[PDB]
Formats: C-alpha cells, sequence, structure tokens
C-alpha cells in the first residue's frame, strides 16, 4: 500500500526485525517439569572430605626480612604488542 | 477453606486504616496495695 | 582435590620473590619487610621515613615502571600501638603486576604527601584528613570531602558508634532544621556470631 | 588485538571535493536521517495501557508479604528464629512464648516495610516453609503510622490469595 | 514515670491535653511538649489540614488527634477521661457571626470545666489577662474577667494566669503596626500617653506553663506576668517605623477579619497596669526577657539587609 | 493510659485463634511403634521426625506439628 | 447556603485533576521514577505533568537517602512552593532510611524534617505502587474548604 | 617524644599562633551577619569566638596545640565564604535544646542513674 513503502523509504528497510515484538514468535511458558542433575562429586563410596579440600591453606610464604649476577630480573617478561585484528580495522 | 470469600482494597481511610498495634501480654505487673483495714 | 578446588599456578610466584628479593637490597635504609602473599602479589614494609623516596625509586626505572597509582586505601587498628596504616597500590603497566606499599603511622605523627610523586593522589589524600584524622602536610590543598560540615568525629574509626551523635530533625517553631540529640526507635540489635573451636590449624597464634 | 577507529584521511581529488562540497552547501546530509530516521513515525506505538490492561512478570516476582497455612490450619511457622536472622536490613521482629497445648507458635511478629529491602533473603531460609514474597503489588497507603505490620495483618494479606501463591511454587521449586 | 533523658523518643510521665492549639498561641506551646517528652492529646474543630504544619512535633506516637465541637458536652468528655494535667488557652478576638461571643469566655470555658473537674484531671489550667478589670472596660476585655470569678467558682485548684501583651513571631499583637502602611500612622486615640504594656517575649510564657506543668505546688494559687523593664513609651509605635524602614480562610477571600472599628481600637490602649503583689514570674521563672534586642528579628521589610539601630528608650516614667 | 491510640481506629484483632483450634483433631492411631511425622505433605512441612508413642495412651505430635497424634 | 459545597465540587475537583511534582533524584529510586514517565506506564497525559522548576510546583516527591547535608537544602525548598503543597515520600529510605538508619550520617526518616503525608514501601517501590501511592492522593482530597468559613 | 611538630615548635610560636587567627575571627564576625540575613546581636557573635578560644586551656603540648589549630584555620575558610547556609553557622548557638539540669535534686526526679 502506500503507507507500506514509505515506511521503506527512509533508514533502508526492516519488516522483519521491528520495535514491538508483540506479535508472534516469543516464547510460551514454563511447560516442562525439569530436573537439575547433581554431578560434581555427589557420590559415595569414594568421594571423600579431606580430599575435596577447598579451605584450610596456608599463611602467604615469607622472604628475606629483618631481625649477585642479577640480570635486573623485572617482575615478569614485558607485554609483546597486540595485531591490528582483521575486521575492518580501519 | 481458610480463604476469604469476597475481597477488600488497599483504601486510605476507609474508615478502616487499621493502624497496627501491640500484640504482647503485660510485663512488670504493678504490686497492688491491701485494702481498707489497717 | 582438583574439580572444586581453585587450581594453582607457580610460575607467577617464582618471579614475584626475584623482583622483590631486591628492593630490599638496593634501598635499605627504608625497607624493613618483605614477603609474597600466596595469591602472588607482594607487600613491602616501609619505615614511615620513605614515601616520597620509595615511589619516586619505583615512579621511574628501567626495571620497574609503576606508573599507575591505583588505590590509596587505609586501616585502623587497636593495640597495634601505632594506630592507623596506609596502602598504597600501584601498577606497572609494561611488566604486568601489583606491588603494595604499607606504612604505619599515628595520629599525631604526620606524614609526608605523595602529590609531586602522582597527581592522583589528590582527593585520596583530602578524603583520610576527613576519616581517619592523618594529617598529610605539604599538601596543595586540605579540606573536607565525602563528609557534612558538622561532623567533628571523623567517623570511619573504631571509636565512632555507628549511629552518629546528632540525629537531624526540622521544626517549625522558627525557620532551620536543626539537630538534637539522637533518639532511636530501635535498638539496632547486636547479635552475637562468633563460634569457638579454632577451625584453622595453620594460622594458629603463637603457644605461649 | 586492536582496532582503529577515526583514523582515515581525505581523499582530495575534484571528484571527491565536490561530494564534500555538495554536502556543506546544500545540506544533503543532515537531512537524511532527521528528514528521515525521525518519520518513521508510522510504526503502531508502544503502551501498556494502565488501569486495565498490565504486563508481564514471572512466577519468581517479589512482593507483598504472607503467612501461609497447611490444610486444617496450623499457622504455618513455628517460630525458629531465623528469618529474622538473616534477614540484612533487620525489619522482621519476632517474639515466641509455648503456646497452651504445647506446641510452640509467635505473638508479635512484624515485618516493617520501610526498612525490608527485598532480598528473597527470607523466602528462601524458612526450612518448615512459612513465610513467603507474595506477588501483589498492592499497596501505598497515606500514613506511616500504617505500614509497620502485626501477626494478625500479615496472615489475611496472605490468605487473601492462596489462589496465587500456591500455585507459583509448584512451578518454581523444583529448581532450587 | 519520668525515664532516661529528656531528649526525645523518651517519657516523662506526664500526659496533657491542649485545647485549641491551633493558632498563635497553641502551636507554640505543644512544640515545647514535643521535645521533653509527653502524650499531648491536642483536638481541633474543623480543620483537617491547617493541623499538619504541626506533625513532627512529637516523635512517634506521642501527639494524637481528634474532633470536637465543643458546645456539645460529650465531645470534652470522651478525650480528656484519661489525662493528667490539662491547660486551656481557647478563646479567640471578634465576635463570631455564629458564635455570640458572650459566653465563649462562659460557657465554653465551663463546658471543659464540666467532667474534668468530676473525671479526675488535675491541675486544670486556664488564661487570664493583665488588663481584664470587671470595671466597665472593654466589651471585648469584658467577659474574661468573668472566668476569673464565674469559673474560678469550679476547680478550687487552677493556677490560672495572667500575663501582658505578648510578642512572638507570627503573633497579632505587635503586628497590627507595621501593616498600617495607610493613610498615615494615627496613634490612639491620636496620643502619645499611656503606651505601652508590659510586652513580654512570647518564649517566656510558654516556658512559663511547662514551669508550673509540674511546678510543684501551684494549684489555686493564681500568677501574674512580668513584663521587661519598664512600662513603655510612645516610641515603641516610632520604634516600630524606626526599624522597619517604613488557618481556614477561603480559596480566594474571606468576607469579614478586619481591624474591627470596634473593641479593637480601644483594646490596645486601655493600658492599666495592675496588682504588683501577684507573685508572680521569677517564682515561676526563670525568666525575663528584653525588647530592644528581640524585635529586629520579627520585623524584616523591604530592605531586608540594613539595620545600623542606635536609638532606645528610658523605661519610660510613671517608671 | 495507653488506651486512647486506637479510639475510632476500630483495632485490627485475629477473629480466628489457634491457642487452641488443635483439639478437634481426630487423633490417629497407627498399629505400630515408632512413626514419620513429616506433615502437610511432602518436602512443605517441618523436618522428619519420628516420634515413639508406647505408654499406655498419649502418643506426641513431634511439637513442629501439633497435630494430636497417638495410637 | 447550600451554593457552598455545590462549589467545591468544582475547587476540589480542580486542584486534585492538574499536579506539577517535582522530584527529587538523589538515590536508586529515581531510576524507578524516570520509568513511570516513560511509556509504558505513562505518568504524565493521565493529568500529572512532570518535573517543572522549584516555584510552579504543588506535590514534591522525596525519593532516596536525605544525608545530613542535604538536609539544609530541602527544608527551604519545601517552602517556597506555593499553598496547596503536600509531601508524598517514597522508597523505603524516606520512611525512616531503608538501611542506613544506623548510621552516622544520614538523617534517620525524613518525617522528622518535614510534614510527609503519604508513604510508599520498598526499594525501589515497583514503579506502580507509585502511582497506586498517587490514586491515593488524588483520592486524598475529599476535604472541604467549606466548614471553616462557613461553620465557625 | 621523637616526631617531626607540625608547624610550632615548643608553645610560644604555638601561643603566637592562637593568638593570631582569633583576630581573623574577631575582625570577622559582623560582615557575615549582615551577610547570611542572619539576625543576632553583633556582640553575641564577638562573645562565641571569645567563649570558645578560652575553652581547651589545659593543653600541655605541642602538635596538639598546632592540630586543633588546622582545624581552626580552616573554618575561615567556609564561614569567610558562604558554603554554609545559615543552618551550619546557627547550630553553634543551640536555640531549640531544652536546658539540661545539671544540678543534683533536679535530676533526681527526672531520668534514671546519669
Ligand atoms: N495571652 C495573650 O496575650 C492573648 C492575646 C490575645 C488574645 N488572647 C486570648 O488567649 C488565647 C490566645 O489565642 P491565640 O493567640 O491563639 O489567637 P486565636 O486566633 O484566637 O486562636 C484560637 C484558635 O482556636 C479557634 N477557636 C476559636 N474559638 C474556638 C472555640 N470555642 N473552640 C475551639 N476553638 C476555637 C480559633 O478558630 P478555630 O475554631 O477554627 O480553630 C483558632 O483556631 C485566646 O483565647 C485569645 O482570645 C490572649
Ligand atoms: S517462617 Fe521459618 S523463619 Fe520465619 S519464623 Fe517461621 S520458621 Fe522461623
Ligand atoms: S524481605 Fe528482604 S529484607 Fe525484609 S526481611 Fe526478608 S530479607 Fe530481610
Ligand atoms: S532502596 Fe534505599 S536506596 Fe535503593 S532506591 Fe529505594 S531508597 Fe534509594
Amino acid at each position: 500500500r502506500f503507507i507500506q513503502w514509505l515506511r521503506n523509504w527512509a533508514s533502508g528497510r526492516d519488516l522483519q526485525a521491528k520495535l514491538q515484538l508483540r506479535y508472534q514468535e516469543i516464547s510460551k511458558r514454563t511447560q516442562p517439569p525439569p530436573k537439575l542433575p547433581v554431578g560434581p562429586s555427589h557420590k559415595l563410596s569414594n568421594n571423600y572430605y579431606c580430599t575435596r579440600d577447598g579451605r584450610r591453606e596456608a599463611m602467604p610464604p615469607s622472604i628475606v626480612m629483618s631481625s649477585s649476577e642479577k640480570k635486573a630480573v623485572s617482575p615478569a617478561p614485558p607485554i609483546k604488542r597486540w595485531e591490528l585484528s582483521q575486521d575492518e580495522p580501519y | 477453606k481458610f480463604i476469604w470469600t469476597n475481597h477488600k482494597f488497599n483504601l486510605s481511610g476507609t474508615p478502616q486504616q487499621y493502624v497496627p498495634y501491640s500484640t504482647t501480654r503485660k510485663k512488670i505487673q504493678e504490686w497492688v496495695p491491701p485494702s481498707t483495714p489497717y | 582435590t582438583r574439580p572444586t578446588v581453585r587450581p594453582r599456578n607457580d610460575v607467577a610466584h617464582k618471579q614475584l620473590s626475584a623482583f622483590g628479593e631486591y628492593v630490599a637490597e638496593i634501598l635499605p635504609k627504608y625497607v624493613q619487610q618483605v614477603q609474597v602473599s600466596c595469591f602472588n602479589e607482594l607487600e613491602i614494609c616501609i619505615h614511615p621515613d620513605g614515601v616520597i623516596p620509595v615511589l619516586t625509586f619505583l615512579r621511574d626505572h628501567s626495571n620497574a615502571q609503576f606508573k599507575s597509582l591505583a588505590d590509596l586505601t587505609a586501616v585502623d587498628i587497636p593495640t597495634r600501638q601505632n594506630r592507623f596504616e596506609i596502602v598504597y597500590n600501584l601498577l606497572s603497566l609494561r611488566f604486568n603486576s601489583r606491588i603494595r606499599v604499607k606504612t604505619y603511622t599515628d595520629e599525631l605523627t604526620p606524614i609526608e604527601s605523595s602529590v609531586p610523586v602522582y597527581k592522583a593522589a589528590n582527593w585520596y589524600e583530602r578524603e583520610i584528613w576527613d576519616m581517619f584524622g592523618v594529617f598529610f602536610a605539604n599538601h596543595p590543598d586540605l579540606r573536607r570531602i565525602l563528609t557534612d560540615y558538622g561532623f567533628e568525629g571523623h567517623p570511619f574509626r573504631k571509636d565512632f558508634p555507628l549511629s552518629g551523635y546528632v540525629e537531624l530533625r526540622y521544626d517549625d517553631e522558627v525557620k532551620r532544621v536543626v539537630a538534637e540529640p539522637v533518639e532511636l526507635a530501635q535498638e539496632f540489635r547486636k547479635f552475637d556470631l562468633n563460634s569457638p573451636w579454632e577451625a584453622f590449624p595453620a594460622y594458629r597464634q603463637p603457644p605461649e | 588485538t586492536y582496532k582503529y577507529v577515526n583514523l582515515r584521511e581525505p581523499s582530495m581529488d575534484m571528484k571527491s571535493v565536490t561530494d564534500r562540497a555538495a554536502q556543506t552547501l546544500l545540506w544533503t546530509e543532515l537531512i537524511r536521517g532527521l528528514g528521515m530516521t525521525l518519520s518513521y513515525l508510522f510504526r503502531e506505538p508502544a503502551t501498556i495501557n494502565y488501569p486495565f490492561e498490565k504486563g508481564p512478570l514471572s512466577p519468581r516476582f517479589r512482593g507483598e508479604h504472607a503467612l501461609r497455612r497447611y490444610p486444617s490450619g496450623e499457622e504455618r511457622c513455628i517460630a525458629c528464629k531465623l528469618c529474622e536472622a538473616v534477614c540484612p536490613a533487620q525489619a522482621i521482629t519476632i517474639e515466641a512464648e509455648p503456646r497452651a497445648d504445647g506446641s510452640r507458635r509467635t505473638t508479635r511478629y512484624d515485618i516493617d516495610m520501610t526498612k525490608c529491602i527485598y532480598c528473597g533473603f527470607c523466602q528462601e531460609a524458612c526450612p518448615v516453609d512459612a513465610i513467603v514474597e507474595g506477588p501483589n503489588f498492592e499497596f501505598s497507603t497515606e500514613t506511616h503510622e500504617e505500614l509497620l505490620y502485626n501477626k494478625e495483618k500479615l496472615l489475611n494479606n496472605g490468605d487473601k490469595w492462596e489462589a496465587e501463591i500456591a500455585a507459583n511454587i509448584q512451578a518454581d521449586y523444583l529448581y532450587r | 514515670i519520668p525515664h532516661g533523658k529528656g531528649g526525645r523518643s523518651s517519657v516523662s510521665g506526664i500526659v496533657a491535653t491542649v485545647f485549641g492549639a491551633t493558632g498563635f498561641l497553641g502551636r507554640y506551646v505543644v512544640n515545647h511538649l514535643g521535645r521533653m517528652g509527653s502524650q499531648v492529646i491536642v483536638p481541633h474543630r474543623c480543620e483537617p489540614y491547617d493541623t499538619m504544619h504541626l506533625r513532627p512535633m512529637g516523635d512517634l506516637g506521642q501527639i494524637i488527634f481528634m474532633d470536637w465541637n465543643g458546645r456539645d458536652k460529650d465531645s470534652i468528655r470522651r478525650a480528656v477521661e484519661h489525662s493528667s494535667v490539662v491547660i486551656n488557652l481557647v478563646g479567640r478576638e471578634w465576635e463570631t457571626q455564629n458564635f455570640d461571643f458572650e459566653d465563649v469566655f462562659v460557657k465554653i470555658p465551663q463546658a471543659i470545666a464540666q467532667v474534668s473537674k468530676e473525671a479526675g484531671v488535675e491541675k486544670f489550667i486556664h488564661i487570664s489577662h493583665l488588663n481584664a478589670d470587671i470595671k466597665s472596660s472593654s466589651k471585648y476585655l469584658r467577659s474574661k474577667a468573668v472566668g476569673e470569678k464565674e469559673v474560678r467558682e469550679t476547680f478550687p485548684e487552677a493556677t490560672i494566669i495572667k500575663p501582658a501583651e505578648i510578642f512572638g513571631r507570627e503573633d497579632r499583637f505587635l503586628n497590627y503596626f507595621a501593616n498600617i502602611r495607610w493613610f498615615g500612622g494615627v496613634p490612639l486615640i491620636s496620643l502619645g500617653k499611656k503606651t505601652v504594656k508590659q510586652p513580654v517575649y512570647i518564649v517566656d510564657v510558654t516556658k512559663g506553663i511547662i514551669n508550673a506543668i509540674k511546678d510543684p505546688d501551684a494549684r489555686g494559687k493564681t500568677f501574674a506576668f512580668v513584663g521587661p523593664s519598664r512600662y513603655l513609651l510612645f516610641d515603641l509605635v516610632q520604634y516600630v517605623f524606626a526599624v522597619a524602614h517604613r488557618i481556614g480562610r477561603l480559596f480566594e477571600i474571606s468576607p469579614f477579619e478586619p481591624w474591627t472599628t470596634r473593641d479593637k481600637v480601644e483594646r490596645i490602649h486601655t493600658t492599666d497596669k495592675i496588682l504588683p503583689h501577684l507573685p508572680g514570674l521569677e517564682d515561676l521563672g526563670v525568666e525575663a526577657t528584653p525588647l530592644e534586642l528581640k524585635a529586629i528579628e520579627v520585623l524584616r521589610r523591604h530592605r531586608t539587609y540594613r539595620w545600623l539601630s542606635s536609638e532606645i528608650e528610658d523605661v519610660q516614667p510613671a517608671k | 493510659y495507653r488506651k486512647v491510640r486506637f479510639v475510632g481506629r476500630q483495632k485490627e484483632v485475629n477473629e480466628n485463634f489457634a491457642i487452641d483450634l488443635i483439639a478437634e483433631q481426630p487423633v490417629s492411631q497407627v498399629g505400630s511403634r515408632v512413626i514419620s511425622c513429616d506433615g502437610g505433605g511432602g518436602a512443605l512441612g517441618h523436618p522428619r521426625v519420628y516420634i515413639n508413642l508406647d505408654k499406655e495412651t498419649k502418643t506426641g505430635t513431634c511439637g513442629y506439628c501439633g497435630l494430636q497424634f497417638r495410637q | 447556603e447550600y451554593v457552598v459545597a455545590k462549589l467545591d465540587d468544582l475547587i476540589n475537583w480542580a486542584r486534585r485533576s492538574s499536579l506539577w511534582p517535582m522530584t527529587f533524584g538523589l538515590a536508586c529510586c529515581a531510576v524507578e521514577m524516570m520509568h513511570m514517565a516513560a511509556p509504558r506506564y505513562d505518568m504524565d497525559r493521565f493529568g500529572v505533568v512532570f518535573r517543572a522548576s522549584p516555584r510552579q510546583s504543588d506535590v514534591m516527591i522525596v525519593a532516596g537517602t536525605l544525608t545530613n547535608k542535604m538536609a539544609p537544602a530541602l527544608r527551604k525548598v519545601y517552602d517556597q512552593m506555593p499553598e496547596p503543597r503536600y509531601v508524598v515520600s517514597m522508597g523505603s529510605c524516606a520512611n525512616g532510611g531503608g538501611y542506613y538508619h544506623y548510621s552516622y550520617s544520614v538523617v534517620r526518616g525524613c518525617d522528622r524534617i518535614v510534614p510527609v503525608d503519604i508513604y510508599v514501601p520498598g526499594c525501589p517501590p515497583t514503579a506502580e505502587a507509585l502511582l497506586y501511592g498517587i490514586l491515593q492522593l488524588q483520592k486524598k482530597i475529599k476535604r472541604e474548604k467549606r466548614l471553616r468559613i462557613w461553620y465557625r | 617524644t621523637s616526631v617531626k611538630p607540625i608547624f610550632s615548635r615548643d608553645m610560644n610560636e604555638a601561643k603566637r599562633r592562637v593568638r593570631e587567627l582569633y583576630r581573623a575571627w574577631y575582625r570577622e564576625v559582623p560582615n557575615t551577619v549582615h551577610l547570611f540575613q542572619l539576625d543576632i546581636s553583633v556582640k553575641q557573635g564577638r562573645d562565641k569566638v571569645r567563649e570558645m578560644f578560652k575553652k581547651n586551656a589545659h593543653i600541655t603540648d605541642p602538635r596538639v596545640v598546632d592540630l586543633l589549630v588546622i582545624k581552626g584555620k580552616m573554618e575561615l575558610e567556609e564561614t569567610i565564604k558562604v558554603w554554609k547556609q545559615r543552618t551550619h553557622v546557627m547550630r553553634f548557638f543551640h536555640e531549640t535544646e531544652a536546658p539540661r539540669p545539671k544540678d543534683f535534686l533536679s535530676k533526681f526526679y527526672v531520668g534514671h542513674d546519669p
């Protein structure tokens, strides 16, 4: 009609992606009962606390404090640069 | 059961605004003096 | 142990042993302790004398850059006999690392501003004067930020009862908004959560 | 990696520079969008016409409080003093004292409705599964003498709809 | 029984009631009971919204409102039944087109001197005026000195009060002047003779009550309220132009709330300083407040900045 | 003294009372020794607790549940 | 005689049907005010046009948290408003202060500073129990300016 | 005690200092008293200043007497300018607050165990 392409005379054209989704193509509801699995070492006869151990780990290891061919060691290697990452990088 | 029949509202003064109160038993239970005789 | 326990990495912990070995080597007039946090971070315990000095060495060098100052802060500990604490925190852009610099103090002893070394300690030093009470000398400006114009208590230290000492309320008897002592409508209940048995053996305090 | 934006140079030749002098002086741009991309009004408005129509929600929503009771009623709350002790804001206030038979229940239960920050920490600590955030935004009365709740305001406010509540949990309780 | 400290959210054991307590005086008393702790039951007549500017006065659950008429003998009996002290400021200026004004100082102060006496109030209180004398004056000033006679019969314990001409903040006494931009200031009556009265500052009166509110030991024994020094001059009407550098109304406007070409003009010049033997103030003290210093505040006009005020007064004589 | 606050406000109070609403229950029986008290339906109700009724005539309703229970 | 009480079906229907609310953005609650003037629930054009200058308003609104240093500012602004003014707080922090109610630098409650009328309760009230809180205030004018002139 | 003092050295330059900024206060009370459009007897404004400076009298030490100053040196920034709106100032002179008994027998009838 005469108002359909006058919406298409600007901003290119869409007619597929449209702001209000109001029409169909949505998700309906939660129909199914789900079941959430428990995997991670949940079983018996083996899983034994004191091998899984999340916590109980030591105090911060010291270094020489009060009471040699050094290369001027830096804390780590310096950073190598980045690419220019072809996408349309200009 | 144990739920209503019709309904109510959130009303500003209905007259009933419910204006809450305290729900508890008394506290220190003051002493009563003795009666008429000396 | 693997599935739920955070996998460690050694390499990061070898170097930050070295590179921190020798900044107790080349500035021994100042640095009084150094160590390695088990997560691969460093803490340099420095006398209050060097503050402008040490950073300035950390300010430029070809073996340690540390140009980016991230976080200045404080902690205030009673029963440390010198109350407060500073912690500077600096990122060296080239070498990808964090090295924190701890310097103690008191209220009365001044500490000297870091402002000519970095211009980003401009605010972070105005603040602390409000909260804890530490007084930074030779600071281009010293004023009141984060707080109202009335608080004479310097709150975040450990003696300020949470609700401050004056509630506020407006009355129409004249035309101001005036200040009457604090009167609450609920106690602020104090619960008590600290459970016995000392679940941590590794941190076990000295036997005594 | 990287990218470089706003790094370009004009071409500098008389086939181009007309195209940039047919732009400044004739306004061939600046009518491109707002001569057009504005209109483009011909789309259906999006409005939820409020007093009648209303918008979406989910079964996990949070809101006005309740206290359920089983079939023939027990006042499901046992006064175990938990939904009180995880409360960040410290709204809750509970005072038990042994009821006549000897089963324990409450006396005062008061949720302040100003302090409550709407966690979802008091829906999730109750082991006997009593106290439940309702899905109705009925609120807004005209006096702060009010919103403080007692016990016997809550129960009704939670027996006014239990057809709403008792059908949400049985969607949601299979996940947690 | 009094607990704790008198700041706010405290007790201090006294209930009260204050009738009236909307216009100038009553608003300014309750504000001194919304601090030391109380239970101030303030009723009011017709005004739903004019009473709000009051509410941030008591902390929470202290002051509480009712509705009443006052010619119904029940409306005063439903409230007071629980009370300790009850004062009464009620009454006003000009005769109403509805209330005939004759007994509103007679029947009303008695209508609340009904079951209050019966029901077991105590330390009941009422107001008088320094200038009201049962000799012939003044048509409004009269009927007020009847209450001192007629009403005192009931409730042998009163400690009924007798203050002077008062100057507040929003008050209408000293404000009738300086509203007088007009064909000119014409004193009353074009004579500089008997001005002025004892102009006590509204704080001291409203600090008197709450000083007698549990005094103790003033009941039946009436007091009168000293002014500052000393009497005063004509200059008071010049003093107005010395510094000034020259509820439930309506939607649009009213029909009559005038300057009243009636008692009003002659009520201000009635002077009659009266008996010293009344205790009457420092005993109930400790308060007395001047004029020269406290009259800038309440007076602010179209300069709003300049003051530079050096001019004072002796007393003046008869002093 | 306190009682002048709800004047005209109609004083919300609880029409029903559970102080005892319990005793109207047909106190059950089993014919066995110890029982499972999980109430009000599975996984909505008190945690499972097992009570012993051997007295003569009594029971024990676990005290979460309240509902009069015995053999 | 009866003309007055029929007149207040005009003036007491005019002031309730056009409101010019000020707002205070301060804290989280401001965003769930905006969405009242966004098109979903459309505040304006249901009779209430949104923010104007301090002088022209009727109903000011307090969002957010009121520290010490903001109290001297509010009190002043509430004054200048014309006569037919109200104060409708909202959010759990104008009612007794959300949390922060035990802090040092937060005024406790914002009723203490002004004579507040209607309340609303919760971090952000859900952009609904806002409007539900106004359709209280357009129903909280049942009052009559009759029976002050015309009784006493 | 060995720590560097702040400004003063012992008690004299110090007690030259407190004498000093007194006048900056004493010379400027009143320019404000017309500026905020607050009304008081200008002599009050010269009583409080002299009421405060006499308050902390027992101070035995430098670096305390310098500490207090650094507060006092500030305020003249805000007040001599306008960073306060009438209600950060007048709070010095407490108008509304009902009196404290401070005597004995006036306590014993009001309040428990102070
Ligand atoms: N002590 C003094 O210096 C002095 C000076 C002048 C006059 N007075 C008298 O002492 C008291 C001071 O009054 P004021 O300064 O506050 O001025 P006011 O304008 O008379 O205040 C009285 C308030 O109570 C209301 N009122 C009038 N008659 C009433 C009645 N029978 N019952 C209930 N309310 C009534 C008035 O109108 P509404 O009914 O609408 O509330 C007004 O709201 C008054 O009795 C006054 O006549 C004293
Ligand atoms: S509901 Fe859960 S938490 Fe709240 S009281 Fe009853 S038991 Fe204790
Ligand atoms: S609702 Fe949120 S805030 Fe109110 S109690 Fe439960 S958790 Fe604490
Ligand atoms: S919760 Fe407290 S902070 Fe978050 S919005 Fe409501 S009021 Fe502002």
